């Protein structure tokens, strides 16, 4: 075979061996060679690859695809704006430390500055944002080096493999694996024995000890990439939607203000609540970050110390987990009440509507803006359901491809546990202006990979909805209505898509319908404002 | 300026035992490409007062040789009628003109951080310096209208004579041999 | 305030330096210099343009600035602002297009502790922009008015010389800081004047050349135009400009022997042409604007601006390449008319037919803008844009309605019914960049913008290519033509926007009549029969 | 003024953070925190050290953070401050040491109109530091005042964990911004950091069966694995030891092992990369951090630990053993055998003269492999070699560095201080013979000896493929590069002590004390070099 063709065959073994399951390819000439070895791996069933016109979204797909399972995820595409269009899915892999690996076609690199169709500053384009830029020699046709030639480039896609899944830094993140390209582009030397890779490289334990004091009246913060800690259980926890939970006393983030904690544990990343943010901004509060990785949140200036589990003397007071026990109920029983009083159905009713409708085992894929908050205002009791939102960035972009790769990642593990079940449900709640944003997320091709189980929520109040809960001249378009017809979009993509009104959501949901589908629900928001402040009056 | 020619070179790296790929007839480059012509021709009224000051990489130009010029050491001196650095915060310009990068003077700083003073800067090349904020114009050359106003050229003659002769008289008078002293005697 | 005094400053400078439009996206923070932006599109000083889609209003600012050659600013203010506006930015850097993203950095904010709200950085900003210009924070002293005045003056005219190649002639991005602190005008030159005046430049570099030996003329992407060179057969990309009357088609290149090669621009169609620039027996001259000249083989005898001729191409070699031209326009023509079904061909030789002087044609990548070449279009009164530097198929839409717009606000300004801006673009470009056609009825719209879709459902471009022969049939199917079945009119329907689905025969008649909007038409194509309606093309050359 | 309180806090957080010393050079612009490090320098809290040349400033910088393990910042104040401290930048990067630039931008000021006399920036920033973080400008806000020390403190914490590697184990250069415009709030009680970081620990195990016959190959930043210390080992002279099984490096080409274990990061002998290519040997890598190394791509597994199970075979370990014994033998023989003194008679004299407490710093080239070569044994002696990139930059100033930092620890413990002897070529030092240059005002170190082996050029290219006699005509002026400079005239220039001695009372010399810092050139011959090095092998 000719030298690309070989090594991109390698390349494609390689990524196999090393745990990927799932390929995003965009077409293009230059990336013919690793094209046609996806595609030969897929029709063998060693990978299921998912095509994609548009490269952008196409990054979301990958990485819903990484997160509905944990695996890492390549994406593949050609040279040129191909590769700069992966730009805003490679800065929320970053900061939601995402094993999504960056495959790009490229010309020779002597053929920069001279003018070649197609060609730009590739290597190094991401810059900070991944967490290495390594690139594979231009293969030369020496049929005597071959074997030289296959380590180099098993070995260069064990390391892009093992930066991605953080294997030794424990810091998963985006990877950019540059490939030159010479004609002729269109159409193997074999790797280890039994199918390990090439470099072994085991996931790294991360350990890092740290001693509190349990008896300091102690609150929880999770956010994302919070991990699990067992003997945190017992405290009251403010935790995120996508945040994992160790026990059972959670904490409604409303009801924070309304507490005096002597020190706060925080876990992970906290995005989401003003609350908290006003909170951990706080010098007079000690705050004690526990993460799974080497990173820490610099949310709070007085974070005392680091760690990756807690060393625990004590227990809390059971007064102050009786009282952060009611301010809880209190807190959940004032948003049910002001929802219930409300005479228009909003967002908010949405999300709790769609709270309610969940059950476990449920994939439930959250959108930025009010859809993730509100699921945390209504308060979603989260265990048992894995929950995903693009909490990296928090950007509207992606959101459908995300959820659709999320759905199909958690369908093949479903599949693999060998269960005769139906698969289970993927639950997504995206607003209306995010899904019009992505809605071309909605196309798949007819041969490409279908989730068999995915329900799209779009609670469309015709607008921006998180900006009645506060401008610049950029906020006009906001002042109008958009009416963009959602119905339609879904009917361009050929996405089963029904409107229905908020009672309906749980008894459709139930129900499983095509494989894929778009449930609309009509909001208000002009009745935000108003909604909102009648909830922290009533607490 | 500088580029940056990187080879990357794998074993062997020396030659084996003694043929090489010619390049094009008579020697020429492989790609011939002639030295371009920068022009931007640029209106300048030399009525007006003006001073002209040189800097680094300074062009050379005729029809501005009867100017006042401070002029760098390093600059390509064309004019006839010097005018010393010391003499600058004496007179007041109505218009300057700044040949190349000015890096070297104080008083020219100032001069040229004035932002009453109109600036018109004379490059070489596509570069121009921001030392002013005031910079009218740029260009390569001077299309000229006018002379320079003979009471203009009689002020900056005398305040040139008056620092060369002080330069000259407290060098002859200091009791120790200082770094200028050596400047002037290489010179 | 100071910083507000510093706004309307830049704001009114960047006026002054001819910028008309600014594309603005809603973001975490305030925009750069947004009450003076806002200020001047209520006097109809400037004109805004709002969208949600970042990548989508950067490739509407390119749009802008090659409707009417005028500079842009993008002011962009989130933490993916600058991943999404970087395929508009790699753009605009190998097109040339004066581009200025604006930001503002907060000197009172930290910077590296974690994800940046402003600005979250990539690696291109240091290799795609002409210069990254920052302005110091605004002091508060009044005693320097004038002075502070005066330094940012300068500063935005430096900018958007950077921007237009003033000086250097390679124009491209800019990235231009405006830092901020949160939470009448110093008066400019006189007679609206730019504070720093930047009279016209040239760079002379003449090439001898004898035209007596057999020479052809291919011109690309930013060509010049050369008197000298006018009768010369002249293989002009749709993109060129024409410096004469004696065109050749592409088809009939490999029908010919050239003795040597006078290139014009960055040639970026046909594989005849790589193929004969890089032939080490022909003698290629190079003749561009700017500092890089196009080389891929690295055979080019010389580079230069200007050519210094001696005699005349010879009549014998003008009577073959004529005869060759016939040739191929009656081998394109024939098999057209001899093949049943339509294709994206058939549909850029009817939009070809009906476009006249002072029309605007927007031509996407891949199959459409060679089509047009194949068609032979005559160019000349007409302008023509692609996006060549790299050749996206990303951001079409956006780029056809901002130079619609751009174009028509020229237009506007004469005094004259706005000139037709009529685009080709193929069914997965207007796919990649259907949200261009939200636009919010706050914002401006084209009056006489026409987007015709050729829809073959897929890639048409690789039935031609290596992956187009019948041993790769199965497999190319799904990696290389890529089917989706996207139903357009609906798409459009939901977008509010016009659409139409009509035949080729109807396009005519229907791009002659006032659509008094911005609307689509699509003409359904094939692509199956693609690779055999070439190859019938070129047995019948 | 916000700022000096501002200044002072961060200074006081960075002495916290275990950072003892602070170089900085003289230029156009204030050195960031400048008063408040003269402020800490005067007080005792902290040593401050100036030089003229940036570039030996920046490996002073290196050899104050190897001399004891500590994080040392460089604050300098030019336009040719980034171009001058990239090399230093690269080294620590590669070596992994903790290195902090300051840099003190100002917002109020235009940028990118022109040249920038602080910071003119090239683009290595962004490959090399493991961190770049500035803080804002200080703002009028007593109100605010315990705010922004948290905030400051919390910086300056993270500041000094990303370059010490406290949570990634990956120690590295960093970015440090103070910006600038142009009493003090108290840090955490008993000197704690603001953000305290706890030990961490990165554990990968990898299963390993010692009964294949296994080498262990130990190179630049390698750590210590008591399951492997009966192992035969070549290890590196930078490299600590484990037990004491060495394996000369000239025994390798003579044995074959079924397996190798390779600790940290190796870069001397082409035996050793033949055999880390070799494709029938199975190699596992042990390091710490996020990469680790292999040119061929030809390793089966990397991580941290070792598992082991088994033992060596005893034929295996005797004939180990017995070529070891081998080529130590041919080596001393033929030095012996040898009259002319070459730059490896001088290694195994300073080998010799070594002693349990020293500190030995070697130059590139000749000398780090000589050393290994004279057959070292480094265990109670802290060595310490620029392996990152392996430049002849630097050596003077990172030995100078290196021993003030080893001296300052010797102080805290409250004898005399313990010795720093460098070995280095005559190239190396001709390369960074400004660091010699030390004002009255600045520390100088006490007991550091600088051996330099002069054999009027570089060595090393006598024993490569250049050095074949087919290449006699061409080599000496393009390779050999003969200089002819008296180094006994650059040390009087400098007012170092300096003195011509033969390899023989080298020993003598070193054990008494001597006036301070001193250097002892030994004039050899590179001529003999090529023939020397084939005798030792023609023994093998
Ligand atoms: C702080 C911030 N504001 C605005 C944006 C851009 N943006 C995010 S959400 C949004 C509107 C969300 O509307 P929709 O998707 O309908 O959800 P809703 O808030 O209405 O529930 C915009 C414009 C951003 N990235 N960050
Ligand atoms: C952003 C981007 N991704 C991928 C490519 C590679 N590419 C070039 S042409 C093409 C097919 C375009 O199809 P269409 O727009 O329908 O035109 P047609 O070939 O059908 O005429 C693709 C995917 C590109 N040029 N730009
Ligand atoms: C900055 C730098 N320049 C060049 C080299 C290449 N180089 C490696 S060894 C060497 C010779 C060193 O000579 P010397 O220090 O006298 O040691 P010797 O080999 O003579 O013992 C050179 C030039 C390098 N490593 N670093
Ligand atoms: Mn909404
Ligand atoms: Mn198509
Ligand atoms: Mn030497």
């Amino acid at each position: 075979m000719n030298p690309s063709t070989t090594q991109a065959r390698v390349v494609v073994d390689e990524l196999i061996r090393g745990g990927v399951r799932d390929v995003v390819l965009c077409p293009g000439s230059r990336n013919a060679p690793l094209a046609f070895a996806l595609q030969d791996a897929d029709r063998s069933g060693r990978i299921r690859l998912h095509v994609r016109i548009d490269e952008r979204t196409a990054g979301y797909l990958a990485i819903g695809l990484a997160i509905g399972a944990g695996a890492p995820v390549c994406v593949a595409m050609t040279s040129g704006t191909a590769v700069a269009n992966l730009g805003p899915a490679v800065v929320e892999a970053n900061y939601a430390r995402v094993p999504l690996i960056v495959l790009s076609a490229n010309r020779p690199y002597e053929l920069l500055g001279t003018g070649a169709n197609q060609t730009m500053e590739q290597l190094g384009y991401f810059g900070t944002q991944v967490r290495a830029s390594i690139s594979l020699g231009l293969a030369e046709d020496a049929p005597e080096r071959t074997s030289a030639l296959n380590a180099t480039w098993r070995s260069a896609t064990c390391r892009v493999l093992a930066a991605a899944t953080g294997a030794r830094t424990a810091n998963a993140g985006p990877v950019h694996f540059d490939i030159p390209l010479r004609e002729p582009l269109v159409p193997t030397p074999p790797g280890r024995p039994a199918g390990k890779p090439w470099t072994y490289t085991p996931p790294v334990t991360f350990d890092q000890p740290l001693d509190i004091d349990l008896s300091v009246d102690t609150v929880v913060i999770s956010g994302h990439g919070a991990g699990v800690h067992p003997n945190l259980a017992a405290l009251p926890t403010v935790a995120e939607p996508t945040a994992p939970r160790s026990g059972d006393n959670p904490l409604h983030p409303l009801a924070l203000p309304l507490l005096r904690p002597q020190q706060v544990i925080m876990l992970g990343r906290p995005t989401l609540h003003r609350p908290v943010s006003v909170l951990l901004a706080d010098a007079e509060v000690p705050v004690f970050a526990l993460t799974t990785g080497p990173r820490w949140p610099d949310v709070s200036g007085n974070s005392q110390a680091t760690g990756t589990r807690a060393v625990t003397t004590g227990a809390p007071r059971p007064a102050w987990l009786d009282r952060c026990a009611a301010m809880n109920r209190h807190a959940i029983a004032a948003v049910r009440e002001q929802l219930a009083a409300h005479p228009l159905t909003t967002g908010l009713h949405v999300a709790a509507a769609v709270s309610h409708a969940l059950r476990p085992g449920d994939q439930l894929v959250l959108g930025a803006s009010n859809p993730v908050r509100d699921v945390a205002l209504a308060g979603l009791d989260t265990r048992g359901i894995r929950v995903r939102s693009n909490r990296g960035v928090a950007g509207i972009d992606g959101t459908v491809s995300t959820a659709i790769g999320a759905a199909l990642a958690y369908e093949g593990a479903h599949e693999r546990t060998g269960s005769p079940d139906s698969p289970p449900r993927t639950i997504a709640l995206i607003g209306d202006l995010t899904f019009v944003h992505d809605s071309s997320g909605l196309l798949i091709g007819p041969t490409e990979p279908i989730p068999r189980s995915l329900t799209i929520v779009v609670s469309n109040d015709n607008g921006g909805g998180i900006f009645e809960l506060l401008s610049d001249v950029s906020s006009r378009i906001f002042g109008t209505p958009h009416d963009v017809d959602v119905g339609a979009l879904c009917r361009a993509y050929h996405v089963e898509s029904r409107q229905i009104e908020v009672d309906e959501l749980g008894p459709t949901l139930d129900q499983p319908g095509a494989g894929m589908r778009v449930l609309e629900v009509k909001a208000d928001r002009s009745s935000l404002r108003q909604l909102h402040a009648a909830i922290k009056a009533a607490l | 300026g500088p580029v940056h020619f990187d080879i990357p070179l794998r074993e062997p790296l020396v030659p084996d035992p003694e043929v090489t790929p010619p390049g094009r007839p008579a020697g020429k480059p492989w790609t011939y490409t002639p030295p371009v012509t920068f022009d931007q021709p640029l209106d300048i009224d030399l009525s007006v007062d003006t001073v002209v000051i040189s800097g680094h990489g300074a062009g050379v130009h005729p029809n501005l040789a009867a100017l006042p010029t401070v002029a760098e050491p390093t600059a390509p001196r064309s004019g006839d009628n010097p005018l010393h650095p010391l003499a600058l915060p004496l007179l007041r310009p109505q218009q300057v003109i700044m040949l190349g990068r000015p890096t070297l003077h104080r008083p020219v700083s100032v001069l040229l951080a004035d932002a009453e003073v109109p600036v018109f800067a004379l490059t070489t090349g596509p570069r121009w310096p921001d030392v002013s904020g005031n910079s009218q114009a740029t260009g390569t050359r001077a299309v000229t209208t006018g002379a320079p106003r003979p009471a203009w050229l009689d002020r900056c003659a005398a305040m040139n004579r008056h620092a060369i002769a002080a330069v000259r008289e407290q060098l002859a008078a200091h009791p120790l041999t200082t770094g200028l002293h050596v400047a002037a005697a290489v010179s």
